[PDB]
């Protein structure tokens, strides 16, 4: 159902009424956790 | 009993799944009305009461006008009407569309799909992913939706071939962005990962098969090739059956360490067939080219940590254990250190099928070889390049975070690009 | 499915139209009884997206047909196509509009915006799933450009998500078609800098050389130049009316195109265009179309590629062709003439394609891009107004509508603020 | 089992009755001879909810034509259904009434309630099973209201079990049919609100709209607006006559409606409704109906409903269709626009179906809404009411029928609560 | 000797009576004409002293608009004229004139029909009560019948498959109140009472059947399905025969709890059979499947109590222990921790007939799955939201009180529902 008559008026249009905003750069809520491990930093020797 | 389920998502999922769909009821006989005139299929198909057997696939997509057109082609009475899980609207090239607006109300739609194909199967090898990165709906439906198979399954191989953002050809400009958040979702959910660009598979067009017209009806019949090729231990019997674990096991060094590439050989026309002998020697040669690499990447500058051969046709092993014994003596080809070994090589006594109206010819030989090389740390760095070079002016931005989505999720995505980096250099430490 | 829904504001609007739905009307085998006569059961597959099924099998459009003095309206009720609207869908009042912005905006057009929306809603809910709106305008009248974006502010408060394009013709630059053309231009700018998520610009003056030195027509009539409008209208839709190895929707169409949520001021034009003699001469390969569509010609605006930098781009193709060929070459186009281009976009065009041509051709393009060059219409305008605002020529007449003065300076402050937008893009 | 005893009083009562006896008439295929013409087993099982067998096989109606001025019964009492009526059942007086609600009910109607009573009960016990009255009445003359509510309240306390009806028309906002109309409007509202279960309200304003603007008609008659009435008279007690999957007796349609004793002020509509034109174009599914019957504009009543909240409604679909359809639509609406919806009723929508579509169509339904903008009807007639008893204009004529003062104060309180009861009920 | 009296309550009561009695009438090669062309039948008619083979049945209402359809349809030479029991005014979707005005004038009638379809039975099951809570007849005679039956028998056991109001879909408003005091009268007096809403086995009718035009007739048919597959092992041989004392033991762990739902597998398209096998190993997954479920309950949202499954057809039990092993494994399905089994499994070698112009499939393995879930809150939890919503302005309470009802009755039966959802709760 549409709007009462008389109620859709033209009404005034500012400047920059209808312009986004970037909120900010910001660390996001969850990292996701990563499953898998690390790849070894090349100096571990375990042989022996 | 050696079953997989494939999934195609996206375009580019569905458009090689008519491609692979053509080959498997051509490779077994199946006519498209379902029936044909035991485990020989089993690893695609499925038995109904009465005749016919029904693949066991998805085609997943947010767009109607490709998934119809199956609906519509001759292969349509194969499938289960339930199982081309179509959409309304589609993601329209944006990674929030397939992530947060869309793809939420699907994807129990899909699995309820994905559970009532499990248990149709008795012994599950793994999963089979044909994704296309730089989309919305493959890269962000395929982001969420590996997700939740890692959740309800876990361990279980999922498998991904996904074609990577070119260079050069590229049919987007947006295309940076939501590649780059693919990747973590990838990264973590996927079990291994093989590549391939739109462009490179287009000079093989060039040089090998000669078309100068070459559309993508084209290039997803050379994928059809190459997983025939891949899963024939699968369905056919040959010496030195290899399988999904068996092929993982022996490939993938570290759990991070899960790109790399492909190579099929011979590719050769109707007609050069006969200026041909196409020896066990030459085309394994052919194989390591890098002018016969499915990627726009250079293994010249980086090292082979491992490489999986699938042959296929009149081969004996005697004769791959000799060529192979070559290429280890080449000097062109380098390996790194921790590798004396570095070959896991299948046979198979089914030579590849051809399609009629196909553009290869009809060989009793041949070799699709998947390599895990670091040199593929440079496809992985152009992306690196090109999104650095946008994001710092947010373009593009009002859109991904217009659609539920913050800044954050660039950075995270942005570092696992960088962290991985650095990987594919820590390995070829050469200590 | 993808449903859109057509709207015809103003004598431009109501004319152009006509022509639009002509050609739509051909290209699915359908009479101007309502009746389907094509041979392929592809036609009827995704008509739905402009008609809506009767009874008898009928297929009759939805648009919607709003103007003031329904004078051009009594024509298009008696041209050859004109049995298929509903007559319901016709909004007309008994006053003239004076080409004049205020009374089309302000006094005549809230009289008629209670049926119009009544109208709208009517098929907004027979579409299953809403893809967007489509208008045309003419931005120096009082209906097209009053009714017009008065009707857009409705529009953007009931559905916001969904898109609407808008196939705006701005004023010429050299002749004046009124001489009211600048205050009725910035103040519908103005609104479409708020109101609107694609804005093709389409000059008279662009469509009468292509008549003039490609098409080689003597008399060109505006039937003539309509046949143009309409051929790029439809050449927009075809991947959600056809099928196409690589499908375009119209959202993916924006998303890909502007940067930022200002700049829609976009610069169309179509191939392939000869005259009847040289159709025998040159050959019609992909090369072919881009050569043609890249040229500074085709450009149905009147704004020179050649003075600004692309931001971004796009083409549409229609045949079975080769889609190596259309990435190659829009690759090596960005290559070789490499300062028209920005250098923070890697790639910046799309290129889609469709196994469907138009109806009586076996390839065809269509081609859509967002330079910033198109900052010197407003520069040329922007100009025009300030100079009679400045004495008060002519404000007797808008003042006497409830009109302000803030009204004019907040519509030129807001225009003003995107010329600087497409000025620091421009890196030269 | 399940009888109806119908009451015309007045002119417009003699006249929208015309009609009705000849709508229903022919649904159940009897000539205005009164014998049963038609064809099928379905007219019979139910023929007597509206008339008594008779001697040779007729059908007489168990209609009641009272009015003062018989004359314009002698019209009736000609016209092509004429010769069904009994000639006891006419019941007038050789006097008139001059527009005047107080010998309309005081001195001429008392002289006549002796006689009507003897008709009624005369036909109240011939029915085996008695389900409730209807009448048909005019809120702005003398004979229709005075007469008609005096009927009411010797009917109300006789038969106070069974349910009476009434189709009153009220007046007419823009213009005056009579000029003591509001005078004759209250006094007989003050009868309505405390004698009857429900009560439907009508306007020969929006009678005209729907004739103006849906039907797109010409020179509409009042031969055509009781063509109107007459589509809601036969859309009420459809379920008593015909079967349907979903049966709805007229009792359970209050229970479902007013929640509270007082508000048993309704507003209807009818659809399908359209031109000899577009009939051509509109198809006819449940998805049309739904929205045309719920639309601001066939509202029968001159109150526009998008001014408050719908308290509850109703709607009685006929014709074999899918009852899912019906449901999914009517739920769709209350949760699509959910701000004229009261939220203190989680569902407030009563759905029903038929087997029979009227006799020339396929899908037809039936609308009664229950708003609270009903109470501008009683403003715009509480205004006009205090300004004229304010100076004590035309009174002269009620008092001279020895009526009090506090008589129209009462009438006057009495609504100015039920104009309240509209608003707490209205949380906006 | 294994016999059962099957009651019909309501409009809906009868409306799935047609769709129940023409599955045993063709299950049976019964010909509408009662005779055909032992124990298979007993459990359902009566054959009389030549050939004719009457039901044990009774259809119960108060209009006669319905149970004359019956009279005049092809079921008529089959029922007993005075099993057809009807009346003269209806209950008008008022629990109290169901219950207090009119209940009580009949049941006097309809239980000397019982006394005397009992004294030809010998060894009596127990009782079927078809009911649809919601309406006046259905909730107010199906409460004073209940409350009747168990001082007569008391022993004999009473099923009540009762329609229940669903969450969206609702033909009504007042609904929630007289589906509110049908359990105080319910709930004591049945042994066990399966639920099912008009809503949730309209979207089974979409995925599933893939039909798009459903109505009551549609659903009808799947009800009478679930019967069939219920009581097959009473006149059915089969492996493990389920009786309805075996199946009523180990159901119902508290006198409290006995609200259960069901499920029924597969329901397929006739032609989508043509891309399965419909193991018994697939279809066990899908009874337990949420979608499956004939009630707009959630059961992973609770646990299970006990399950009891009865598959017909080509189905061995070496198959079924299988099937069922592997669900107790699996993690979604959460059974409460005091009942480790939860099992009574029912096989019959009679697959389940299919009738002319149906929508299943004939198929050889089918599935009914009846279980006890601790989930069942919540369906009856948002009755406890609506009630309080429009109780709180006493809204249609008028209509209640002035039918020998009080305000007590709706606060009382208010309370039976916190006792009765603590109870879905102390079995945590
Ligand atoms: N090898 C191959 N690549 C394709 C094909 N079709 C599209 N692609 C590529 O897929 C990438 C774009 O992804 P699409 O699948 O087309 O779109 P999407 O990922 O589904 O996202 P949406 O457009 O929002 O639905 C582009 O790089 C295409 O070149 C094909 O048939 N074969
Ligand atoms: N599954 C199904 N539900 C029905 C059917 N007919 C009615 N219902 C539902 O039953 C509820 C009303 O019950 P009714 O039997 O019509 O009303 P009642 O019990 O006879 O009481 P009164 O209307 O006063 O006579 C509504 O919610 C309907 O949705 C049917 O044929 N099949
Ligand atoms: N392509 C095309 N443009 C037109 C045509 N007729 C008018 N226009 C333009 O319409 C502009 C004037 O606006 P118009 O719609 O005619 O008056 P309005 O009703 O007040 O908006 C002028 O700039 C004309 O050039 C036509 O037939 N074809
Ligand atoms: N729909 C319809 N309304 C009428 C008709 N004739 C009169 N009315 C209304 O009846 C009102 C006058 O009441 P009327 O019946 O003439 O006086 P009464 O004899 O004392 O009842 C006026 O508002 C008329 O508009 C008619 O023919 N059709
Ligand atoms: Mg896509
Ligand atoms: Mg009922």
């Amino acid at each position: 159902m549409g709007r009462p008559d008389g109620a859709n008026g033209p009404a005034f249009l500012h400047a920059h009424e209808k312009e986004p905003k970037l909120p900010s750069p910001g660390p996001p809520s969850n990292p996701k956790q990563k499953i898998r491990p690390p790849v070894p930093a090349k100096e571990e020797k375990p042989t022996m | 009993m050696r079953e997989v389920i494939s999934i195609h998502i996206g375009q580019a999922g569905i458009q090689v799944g008519n491609a692979c769909w053509e080959l498997y009821c051509l490779e077994h006989g199946i006519q498209p009305d379902g029936q044909m005139p035991d485990d020989a299929f089993n690893t695609f198909f499925s038995e109904t009461g009465a005749g016919k057997h029904v693949p066991r696939c998805i085609f997943l997509d947010l767009e109607p006008t490709v998934v119809d057109e199956v609906r519509t082609g001759t292969y349509r009475q194969l499938f289960h009407p339930e199982q081309l899980i179509s959409g309304k609207e589609d993601a329209a090239n944006n990674f929030a569309r397939g992530h947060y607006t869309i793809g939420k109300e699907i994807v129990d739609l899909a699995l309820d799909r994905i559970r009532k194909l499990a248990d149709n199967c008795t012994g599950l090898q793994g999963f089979l992913v044909f994704n296309a990165v730089g989309g919305g709906t493959g890269s962000g439906l395929g982001s969420l939706l590996l997700e939740r198979l890692s959740v309800d399954y876990g361990k279980k191989s999922k498998l991904g071939f996904t074609v990577y953002p070119s260079p050069q050809v590229s049919t987007a400009v947006v295309e940076p962005y939501n590649s780059v958040l693919s990747t973590h979702s990838l990264l973590e959910h996927t079990d291994v990962a093989v590549m391939l660009d739109n462009e490179a598979i287009y000079d093989i067009c060039r040089r090998s098969l000669d078309i100068e017209r070459p559309t993508y009806t084209n290039l997803n019949r050379l994928i059809a090739q190459v997983i025939s090729s891949l899963t024939a231990s699968l369905r056919f019997d040959g010496a030195l059956n290899v399988d999904i674990t068996e092929f993982q096991t022996n490939l993938v060094p570290y759990p991070r360490i899960h790109f790399m590439l492909s190579s099929y050989a011979p590719i050769i026309s109707a007609e050069k067939a006969y200026h041909e002998q196409l020896s066990v020697a030459e085309i394994t040669n052919a194989a390591f080219e890098p002018a016969s690499m499915m990627v726009k990447c250079d293994p010249r500058h980086g090292k082979y940590m491992a490489c999986c051969l699938m042959y296929r046709g009149d081969v004996v092993p005697k004769d791959v254990n000799a060529s192979v014994a070559t290429i280890k003596t080449k000097r062109t080809i380098q390996f790194v250190d921790w590798c004396p070994t570095g070959f896991k090589c299948g046979i198979n006594y089914q030579p590849p099928t051809v399609v009629p109206g196909g553009d290869l010819a009809k060989v009793q030989r041949a070799v699709c070889m998947i390599s895990n090389s670091t040199a593929i740390g440079e496809i992985f760095s152009r992306l690196d390049h090109k999104f650095d070079l946008m994001y710092a002016k947010r373009a593009f931005v009002h859109w991904y975070v217009g659609e539920g989505m913050e800044e954050g999720e660039f950075s995270e995505a942005r570092e696992d690009l960088a962290a991985l980096e650095k990987d594919f250099e820590e390995v070829g430490a050469e200590s | 499915m993808r449903e859109i829904v057509h709207i015809q504001g103003g004598q431009c609007g109501n004319q152009i139209g006509a022509k639009f739905w002509e050609v739509v009307s051909d290209e699915h085998g359908i009479d101007p009884t309502g009746t389907y006569h094509g041979d392929s059961d592809l036609q009827l597959e995704r008509i739905n997206v402009y008609f809506n099924e009767a009874t008898g099998g009928r297929y009759v459009p939805r648009a919607i047909l709003m103007d003031l003095e329904p004078g051009t309206m009594d024509s298009v009720r008696s041209g050859p196509y004109g049995q298929i609207f509903r007559p319901d869908n016709f909004v007309f009042g008994q006053t003239g509009a004076g080409n004049n912005w205020a009374k089309g905006h302000y006094t005549e057009g809230a009289e008629l915006i209670d049926s119009v929306l009544d109208v709208v809603r009517k098929e907004a809910e027979s579409c299953d799933c809403l893809q967007g709106f489509q208008v045309c305008h003419s931005l120096g009248g009082g209906t097209g450009s009053g009714m017009g974006t008065l009707l857009i502010s409705k529009i953007r408060e009931e559905y916001p998500d969904r898109m609407m394009l808008t196939f705006s013709v701005v004023p010429s630059p050299k002749v004046s078609d009124t001489v009211v053309e600048p205050y009725n231009a910035t103040l519908s700018v103005h609104q479409l800098v708020e109101n609107a998520d694609e804005c093709m610009v389409l000059d008279n003056e662009a469509l009468y050389d292509i008549c003039f030195r490609t098409l080689k027509l003597t008399t060109p009539t505006f039937g003539d130049l309509n046949h143009l409008i309409s051929a790029v209208m439809s050449g927009i839709t075809c991947c959600l009316r056809f099928p196409g190895q690589l499908n375009a929707d119209l959202r993916k169409l924006a998303v890909n195109l502007i940067p930022f949520p200002r700049l829609h001021f976009f610069m169309v034009g179509f191939t392939p265009l000869t005259s009847r003699g040289s159709q025998q001469y040159r050959a019609l390969t992909v090369p072919e179309l881009t050569q043609q569509m890249w040229d500074a010609k085709n450009m149905m605006c009147a704004a020179d590629p050649r003075h600004g930098r692309y931001l971004t781009a796009s083409a549409l193709f229609r045949g079975r062709m080769s889609t190596k060929e259309v990435d190659e070459q829009m690759l090596n186009v960005q290559n070789k003439n490499s300062s028209y281009f920005v250098e923070w976009i890697p790639n910046n065009v799309k290129s889609s394609v469709c196994d469907i041509p138009p109806k009586g051709l076996k390839m065809s393009a269509t081609f859509i891009g967002n330079s910033t060059a198109i900052q010197e219409m407003f520069k040329r305008v922007s100009e025009q107004f300030t100079a009679m605002f400045r004495r008060k020529a002519f404000l007797h007449w808008y003042t006497g509508e409830g009109m302000d003065e803030m009204e004019f300076t907040e519509a030129e402050s807001n225009m003003n603020d995107l010329v600087s937008e497409y000025q620091q893009y421009q890196d030269a």
